[PDB]
């Protein structure tokens, strides 16, 4: 029973480390995502605001 | 027939011993099977631990 219980915990583990680390980064990429599209309309409207 | 029945009883008392080794022999049989299985349960915990 311990032996598959580590082995439940683990497997499962694995299925969820994968989408939490890719949710890490891919949130980390839409942060910077949002400083730069940022940039991108700030200015956009700053030469079409003239 | 007066001597056949001795040769009956005694052939009977020798197969019940007989089955006295085969069940005793059968008895250890299931608890060996069952106390390799523990060991080999035992390390199946490190089997799915890492897997």
């Amino acid at each position: 029973a311990m032996s598959m219980a580590v082995e439940s915990t683990g497997n499962a583990k694995a299925e969820a480390e994968s989408r939490a680390e890719a949710a890490r980064i891919e949130g980390e990429g839409s942060v910077l995502q949002a400083k730069l599209k940022a940039q991108a309309l700030a200015i956009e409207t700053e030469a079409e605001l003239e | 027939l007066a001597i056949e029945i001795t040769t009956n009883s005694q052939e009977a008392a020798a197969k019940h011993e007989a089955q006295r080794l085969e069940q005793e022999a059968r008895g250890r049989l299931e608890r060996q099977k069952i106390l390799d299985q523990s060991e080999a349960e035992k390390a199946r915990k490190e089997l799915l631990e890492l897997e």
